[PDB]
């Protein structure tokens, strides 16, 4: 078996499977297989990618004795992990050990859940391959917030009650400790302001850089135009986040890394609309 | 055991007759692997499906056609869904790894194969929602299509898919394999036979194997060790006997109206069907010389619509009246 | 890899140079791609024209190796209706394109299968984004698309390929597959294609099967006609030779023997009298009335299938009278 | 029960008005195996369901008889629930699609899709191994229930086998038939028939005068049985179980509603005529009575009229073929039947 | 990667360059200083300025209150009931406007709406007539329902003429400095049929492939319009020359059989000099053809046969 894997802490890939529902809930998935760890690819419409990694770590047995290639890729359904996977959480109290198996390409991909009187195990088909061109540039950061999940948590809840057709994003740190962060949503509602705080507990770093990531300048505030159709994406992974780092750059691209507590690392990347911006300014300077 | 139509079906493609411009082709498919999207478009009962079972059979093996077949038929749904999403999906599906056995017995070839059997009868936009399909996932995928009528064929699709028409089956290219059936089943039968046979049967060969197998079974019930007859083949056909055809046509010389009505009445009720006796009237009237070329031009044309009048589910005394009719007055 | 391939989509051209046939288009699309503004197209014209080709030849040419992040395809084979209009073509028209190549790309193949609803909606998606995007728009059938589409879209019509293009392809074909083709085998391989690349392809390659030894082994016309199952043109020569001028039972006669020779169907034996019959110089002008009528007709009914015996019969009746006239 | 019920025959050995075919059914019967799908078509009437049901008897022994109804559903291409009658043996089945309409393509996708799947092997499994279906009204079939059989009865007819009773083969595909045996059942002579009602009015009581006048039920019934014992039965219960030659022949009231429309068509040729023909038709097509079966008979009435001479009654018969062909690619019958009348009087004037 | 299409770069901005419907747009300039815009429905057919008109009137009337006071809607949003119960919160608001003005609801493409929306349409048009006007553009005004209708005013916009066809295009040459001749533009007007865009866009892809717009540089990438072939294909008079058009300008050209059927029905309905009979009896045969090539025989012989029959009704 070109790939094994195997876990009892079967909460962790429910949490990864359910982390991922957000993104359409019936389309292909990419799963990527290196040494390093087992990772979870979802895109949507060429506008936004989620990439989740469950680490060696957290399997007590990952063996990997593939040779020929670094990586492995395979492309299987959502749907039909999900149904199967719905059923088999029907007794998930018992203590049930997961093994993740890949022979190979053209082979299936298996999840054998064994309670050490039923073994049951599932084959999944695996479709041809269409996911990285949707990445943030490393030397063009614009703005770097690292943010507390509850908060980032119960202000996308807030935009989803208040409906957000659309959503605004500011980063403004002025020549004090003036951090301004703030989710602007146009809802029915109207103008809706959502603005995270300035104490270090909330907000543990905020710094807005030219373009560069380099040079830190107070005064200039970067705006970002998106979808909250989007946006929503990240609200199930940042309900088990304890820290948001939220990173973009010149071209519109909006990283959301996400870690849990060791648990899952959720990386998020999310497009800028084309665009209301001194409408913007005229509100938060008000 | 079984019909001998589905005991005589040709299992390899040495066994396909009278189609070698397509048999040769697919059986150079065997050593290469760049079989294309084929299009199999003939007369009914000439052998398609048993050519495409047969090259599955060779190419795949009873293990992994399971795996790697995909066979829709006109018994099952196939509309604008079920062509998006599962045929879709087949063709997106990564080719299953063949065994050790498979790989040193069978060519097993890098992609799989989608047989569509009775394309002709899938709505237009259904096959529209195909060419993509076909044409993106080529190097993994390979599609069959089989039908009647090509022209039931839209143009895009009939233009990725490489055309086989398979000859009608004649007395001349299909006698043998009749022959064969005919002394592995120890049938007897007099000079002469087993070729009326496949006069009858205008390019189908299924129906001149099962009109073969009621004959040897009513030639088996009778009990006398006697050759099978033309006449007895003709009758359990349902061709008309020469003597009425020829009192129908001396009633046509006639002319009389009411006599040829009577006649028609009093055949109609012996059952006979309606394209059998036209098609008689059409060989009697063309190939005889006592007929002038005004005569027979005009009769092709008459015959010509009431067949094409018949193949639309009409009336067959209304229609046979009316023929009957205008060749009485030409 | 690219060995095991059907010959159709083994030789799909990679750059606008490999597309032949298509002269004027191929200068403007590189011209306005040079010039860095490109307009809404709309590329019309018959099924294997390189239509598709040419779209995603220029949209290489045009993005790289982001091909894939600046160009969002659809076609028939998903679904393309009022929602998926309005979310996903929406949403990839209003998003960025990072900069990349300057404008996003949306390739709309087989438009005309779209229906009305979304094509209206598309509209204002057209001309909204278009500082952003582009769209293409492939089509065969221009009477299924909306005036209002075709108005907003620069009209490109891809011409059947002419005889110079097939040629120069076929020798590409022959070269890469080490293949021997004679000159009246590539006329007749060039007049069955009737303007279309994929059929060509499709009969080299079955010509190619059909060879003993693919290589030392020539495809001459009658392996063509072999293997396409067509007839010969000395073949529809003398079956109308013999309609024309012979009796009712010689005509018939030699039409049987003619298609029991190489079992020729009815509808091939019909369209070539039928060409010849467009050629000639008739007189009455009635002659081509009933000819046209009577043999559309039958042409139909042989669609619908019936008595193959009956048709042919039927044919020379209708070739003979129309031909009495003539003489009238 | 009615006394084409009653003295119906149940069993091979029964059939006296065919012995060529009863002799060629036998010959299939005896090697109930090999059995291949057989189409009987024929004259209406002539006793095709009858011999199909002994040949059946034949093969599975007596038990065939023994019907019972099983109440079937489907739903069409939409949310559409559909009901269809399932009359059921334990040895065959026999279907209608025809009652349900233009959806008979559910039915043939899914009830013989699915009983052809069944193996029927019971313990390592002629009788019970195969099953044997009928295809009541084949013709009915819109051209699209005969697609969906074509590989149903090649690939699964290990398990099953299909008898279809059709009158007539115009409007059934060329596949279906190439896949079946073609069976012929003729109309039986008048003496056949004539013997048949001696039978009957043997075993009965109808106290027969003359032995003409069932001669003369044969001769007006065009050689149909059914209709032949329902008039026999007719006249030997109005006129009491005596039937003198006096008796009335009696026919069926659209017949001669039909005739009533022939005799008006010829004396009056006007447009209220036509418009009271029309009345007259939807009147009739308000019984069910199929639109082809009204042309046929009123075309065979129109050219039974003395006063017409041949010219007339050739243009008849060629707007009949016309309108029939229409009326088979046609919606709306009502069009076609009004066009067929309309040019027949414009033609008798 | 910078330069937008002619299309969209000249666009006009202003309500005096919208060219045509000279008494229609004076009318629409009137009403922009005026005020007191009426509830309007503005027809026609593509490419005749009823959106650059609509917007153009929005901008000169409500000017800096633009952003608060144009709710446009069209089909690519969403535009159901529901919607339409967006346009009443929008109806409901309050803005300060100079006198006479008032806040305007544009709804591009109106024909395309549910009828459940257009009678919510209604209530709204009719609870707040007094704050907000709506402007309803369309290709066929029968798609409104008469109701909506009876509120509005209508205002047909007629074909646009080769006069103002020729003006505009002689401003977007002077801005672009492109070269051209007389024969050329006259090439580009015949070949627009009535339609600006499609003039521009022909105009731009001449001078994006050659330079010069002259007539043979025009008409080698821009195809004369294939109804006025078919037009001339069935106003022949003997056989020969129908058939000749039907091969060399419509089959070798590469249009499909189905278009060129389609085509000649219209080509046949508005067809003139023809008697009663004659047009009915064209529409029979086409009728027929066009069931023959959507049963799966689209070919040459068809049309071929088609033709023959249509000269066989003409000179009896
Ligand atoms: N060339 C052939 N050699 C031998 N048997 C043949 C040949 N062609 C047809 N048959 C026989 O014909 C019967 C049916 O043939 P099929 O190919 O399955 O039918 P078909 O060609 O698909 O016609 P359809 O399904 O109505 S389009 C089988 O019993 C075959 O054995
Ligand atoms: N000009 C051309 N030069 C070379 N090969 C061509 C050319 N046009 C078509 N082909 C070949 O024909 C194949 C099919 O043509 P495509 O361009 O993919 O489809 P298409 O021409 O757009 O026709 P439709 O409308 O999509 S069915 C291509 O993959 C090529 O192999
Ligand atoms: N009257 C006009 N004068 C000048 N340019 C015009 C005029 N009308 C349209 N255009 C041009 O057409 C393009 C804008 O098209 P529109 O006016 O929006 O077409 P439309 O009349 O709305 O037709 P529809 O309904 O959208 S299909 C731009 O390139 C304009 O320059
Ligand atoms: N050989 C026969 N002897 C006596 N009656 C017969 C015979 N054949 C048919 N009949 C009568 O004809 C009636 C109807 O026959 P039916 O099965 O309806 O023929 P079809 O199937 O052609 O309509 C039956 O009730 C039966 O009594
Ligand atoms: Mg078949
Ligand atoms: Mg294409
Ligand atoms: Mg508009």
């Amino acid at each position: 078996n070109k790939f094994s894997a195997s876990t009892v802490h079967l909460e962790h890939i429910t949490t990864a499977l359910s982390c991922l529902t957000p993104f359409g809930s019936k389309d292909d998935v990419l799963i990527f297989i290196d040494a390093d760890g087992l990772s979870f690819v979802r895109e949507n419409n060429h506008v936004i990618k989620i990439q989740l990694l469950l680490s060696r770590e957290l399997f007590m047995s990952y063996s990997y004795r593939n040779e020929t290639e670094d990586h492995m890729k395979l492309c299987v359904k959502i749907n039909h992990i999900l149904d199967s996977v719905s059923v088999m959480n029907r007794n998930s109290d018992d203590i049930v050990e997961c093994t993740l198996s890949y022979d190979g390409h053209g082979s299936p991909f298996v999840l054998i859940f064994e309670d050490s009187f039923i073994s049951e195990r599932v084959e999944y088909s695996t479709y041809l391959i269409k996911t990285n061109g949707l990445e943030l540039d490393r030397e063009r950061i614009s703005f770097e917030a690292i943010i507390k999940g509850e908060a980032l948590h119960s202000a996308l809840k807030d935009l989803k009650e208040i409906g957000c057709k659309e959503c605004y994003v500011y980063a403004k740190t002025e020549a004090n400790d003036e951090n301004v962060f703030a989710l602007i949503s146009k809802s029915q509602l109207g103008f809706s302001k959502i603005k995270l705080p300035s104490n270090r507990s909330i907000l543990e770093k905020l710094q807005v850089f030219d373009g560069d990531s380099t040079t830190v300048i107070d005064g200039f505030a970067v705006i970002g135009f998106f979808d909250f159709t989007s946006f929503d994406k990240i609200r199930k992974s940042t309900k088990i986040a304890s820290k948001v780092l939220f990173r973009m750059d010149v071209h519109g691209v909006l990283s959301v890394n996400i870690l849990s507590q060791p648990g899952i690392v959720i990386e998020v990347c999310m497009l800028e609309k084309e665009s209301a911006q001194t409408e913007i300014e005229l509100l938060m300077e008000t | 055991q079984q019909p001998w139509v589905e005991k005589y079906r040709p299992k390899n493609l040495d066994e396909v007759t009278a189609q070698d411009h397509a048999v040769t082709v697919l059986k150079k498919t065997l050593k290469s692997a760049n079989l294309p999207h084929m299009l199999f478009y003939g007369p009914p009962g000439t052998g398609k499906t048993s050519t495409i079972l047969a090259l599955t059979k060779e190419l795949y093996g009873p293990d992994l056609m399971k795996s790697r077949i995909l066979e829709l038929n006109a018994s099952d749904e196939r509309g604008i869904s079920i062509v998006r999403e599962k045929v879709k999906n087949f063709a997106r599906l990564t080719v299953s790894k063949p065994s050790k056995h498979d790989l040193e017995n069978y060519p097993c070839p890098p992609y799989k194969i989608i047989i569509l059997d009775e394309a002709d009868s899938m709505t237009a936009d259904a096959q529209s929602a195909l060419r993509r399909t076909m044409e993106t996932y080529s190097g993994v995928t390979r599609f069959c299509l089989i039908c009647n009528y090509v022209t039931r064929i839209i143009d895009p699709l009939a233009s990725r898919c490489s055309k086989f028409r398979f000859k009608a089956l004649d007395a001349s290219n299909a006698i043998d394999r009749l022959r064969f059936i005919s002394e592995q089943e120890n049938v007897k039968c007099d000079d002469g036979v087993l070729e009326r046979i496949l006069d009858i049967s205008a390019g189908d060969l299924r129906r001149g194997i099962t009109l073969l197998q009621s004959a040897s079974k009513g030639a088996q019930y009778l009990g006398d060790g006697k050759n099978i007859t033309s006449t007895q083949v003709e009758e359990l056909a349902g061709v008309v006997p020469h003597d009425i055809l020829i009192e129908i046509v001396e009633k046509v010389k006639s002319g009389d109206f009411d006599e040829i009505k009577k006649y028609v009445n009093t055949f109609m009720k012996s059952g006979w069907s309606a394209a059998s006796v036209v098609n008689q009237l059409h060989e009697y009237y063309i190939t005889n010389d006592n007929f002038d070329t005004n005569f027979k031009n005009q009769i092709s044309w008459l015959l010509f619509t009431t067949d094409s009048r018949l193949n639309n589910g009409t009336n067959e005394h209304i229609q046979l009246l009316n023929l009957l009719v205008k060749i009485s007055q030409l | 890899s690219k060995e095991n391939l059907p010959w159709v989509e083994k030789y799909r051209p990679e750059t606008l140079d490999e597309v032949y046939g298509q002269n004027e288009v191929i200068t403007t699309v590189r011209k306005f791609v040079d010039e860095g503004k490109l307009p809404h197209l709309l590329f019309y014209g018959p099924p294997g024209t390189g239509k598709t080709s040419t779209i995603v030849a220029l949209a290489r040419e045009i993005y790289g190796k982001n091909y894939s992040n600046m160009v969002l395809e659809l076609n028939a084979s998903d679904d393309r209706g009022i929602d998926v209009v309005r979310n996903q073509i929406k949403d990839f028209a209003s998003t960025r394109q990072i900069f990349s190549k300057g404008f996003k790309l949306i390739i709309l193949d087989e438009a005309d299968a779209m229906t009305n609803a979304a094509q209206n909606a598309l509209r204002r998606v057209i001309e909204r984004y278009t500082k952003n995007t582009r769209f293409c728009v492939l089509a065969n059938y221009a009477h299924k698309l909306t005036p209002a589409l075709l108005s907003r879209c620069t009209r490109f019509r891809f011409q059947p390929l002419p005889q110079e293009a097939i040629e120069r392809r076929i020798a590409n074909v022959l070269v890469h597959e080490k293949l021997k083709l004679s000159p009246n085998a590539e006329k007749a391989l060039i007049e069955l294609s009737n303007g279309d690349m994929r059929r060509v392809l499709n009969v080299l390659q079955s010509c190619k099967a059909t060879l003993d030894n693919p290589d030392e082994d020539e495809i001459s016309d009658d392996v063509i006609y072999e293997c396409c199952g067509a007839p010969r043109p000395s073949d529809l020569k003398a079956v109308l030779k013999s309609i024309l001028e012979d009796d009712w039972g010689t005509a018939h006669y030699t039409l049987n023997k003619v298609r029991s020779a190489k079992g020729l169907a009815l509808i091939d034996l019909i369209e070539g009298i039928v060409k010849i019959l467009e050629d000639y110089e008739l007189q009455n002008e009635e002659t081509r009335v009933h000819l046209l009528t009577k043999l559309a007709d039958i042409e139909y009914s042989i669609s619908k299938g019936g008595n193959d015996q009956i048709q042919g019969s039927a044919v020379i009746g209708a070739i003979k009278a129309s031909f009495e006239n003539e003489t009238v | 029960s009615l006394w084409v019920d009653k003295y119906r025959p149940k069993s091979l050995n029964a059939l006296s008005h065919n012995e060529e075919l009863t002799n060629f059914l036998k010959s299939l019967s005896d090697q109930p195996r090999d059995l291949p799908h057989l189409l009987l078509y024929g004259p209406n009437g002539t006793g095709k369901k009858t011999r199909c049901m002994a040949l059946l008897e034949s093969i599975f022994g007596p038990g065939v008889y023994r019907l019972k109804i099983d109440v079937r559903q489907f739903v069409t291409a939409s949310n559409r629930k559909l009901e269809l009658n399932v009359v059921s043996s334990p040895y065959h089945l026999e279907i209608t699609p025809s009652d349900m309409g233009n959806n008979d393509r559910i039915v043939i996708q899914e009830l013989l899709k699915e009983v052809a799947q069944m193996e029927q092997v019971d313990f390592q499994d002629l009788a019970h191994r195969y099953k044997c279906v009928i295809i009541n009204e084949a013709n009915s079939l819109t051209k699209d229930a005969q697609a969906a059989l074509r590989r149903t009865m090649e690939k699964y007819s290990k398990n099953i086998r299909l008898i279809m009773v059709c009158d007539s083969m115009s409007p059934i595909i060329a596949p279906i038939k190439s896949r079946c045996l073609l069976i012929r059942c003729p109309a039986p002579s008048d003496s056949e028939i004539s013997t048949i009602l001696s039978d009957v009015v043997t075993n009965e009581r109808i106290q027969l005068e003359t032995k003409d006048i069932l001669k003369r039920i044969a001769q007006a019934s065009n050689g149909n049985l059914r209709v032949s014992l329902l008039m026999l039965e007719s006249m030997a219960l109005n006129n009491e179980l005596a039937l003198k030659s006096s008796s009335p022949i009696i026919k069926p009231d659209w017949i001669i509603v039909i005739h009533k429309l022939t005799r008006k068509i010829v004396k009056e040729r006007s447009v209220n005529s036509l418009i009271e023909c029309r009345a007259v038709l939807y009147d009739l097509l308000a019984h069910c009575i199929p639109a082809n079966i009204i042309l046929k008979e009123l075309t065979f009435s129109l050219l039974d009229v003395e006063t017409l001479n041949t010219t007339n009654k050739s243009s008849i018969i060629e707007y009949s073929s016309v309108f029939d062909e229409r009326l088979s690619l046609g919606n709306k019958a009502i069009f076609h039947l009004e066009g067929f009348i309309a040019k027949v009087m414009c033609c008798l004037d | 990667s910078l330069q937008l299409p002619w299309v969209e770069k000249y666009r006009p901005q202003v309500l005096s360059d919208i060219v045509g419907n000279k008494e229609t747009i004076d009318r629409l300039q009137q009403i922009a200083k005026d005020g007191n815009m009426p509830h309007m429905i503005i027809s026609g057919m593509p490419g005749i300025g009823k959106t650059t008109s609509v917007h153009c009137l929005a901008h000169e009337l409500l000017g800096r209150s633009y952003a608060d006071g144009v709710l446009e809607l069209n089909a690519s949003d969403d535009r159901g009931i529901d919607v339409v119960r967006q346009i009443k919160h929008f109806a409901q608001k309050k803005l300060h406007l100079p006198p006479g003005k008032h806040k305007i609801v544009i709804l591009d493409e109106a024909d395309s709406m549910t009828a459940g929306a257009q009678q919510a349409l209604r209530r709204t048009m009719e609870l707040y007539s007094n704050s907000t006007r709506f402007a309803f553009a369309c290709n066929q005004s029968n798609k409104i329902i008469e109701p909506l209708q009876s509120r509005c005013a209508i205002l047909r916009y007629s074909k646009l003429s080769d006069e103002d066809v020729l003006k505009r295009l002689l401003q977007i040459i002077k801005l672009e400095d492109v070269k051209y001749t007389n024969d050329g533009l006259e090439a580009i007007i015949f070949t627009a049929e009535g339609d600006m865009r499609q003039a521009i866009n022909n105009l731009q892809s001449t001078v994006a492939g050659h330079g010069l717009v002259n007539a043979d540089n025009v008409f080698k990438i821009v195809d004369s319009p294939h109804p006025l072939i078919v037009k001339k294909m069935l106003l022949a008079s003997n056989l020969e020359d129908s058939i000749q058009i039907l091969r060399t300008d419509l089959w070798k050209k590469g249009y499909s059989s189905i278009d060129i059927v389609t085509t000649s029905f219209r080509v046949t309905k508005n067809l003139a000099q023809v008697k009663e009979s004659v047009r009915l009896e064209m529409i029979k045969e086409i009728g027929l053809t066009h069931m023959r090539i959507l049963e799966g025989v689209g070919t040459y012989l068809q049309l071929a046969s088609m033709l023959a029959k249509i000269h066989k009704l003409n000179n009896k």
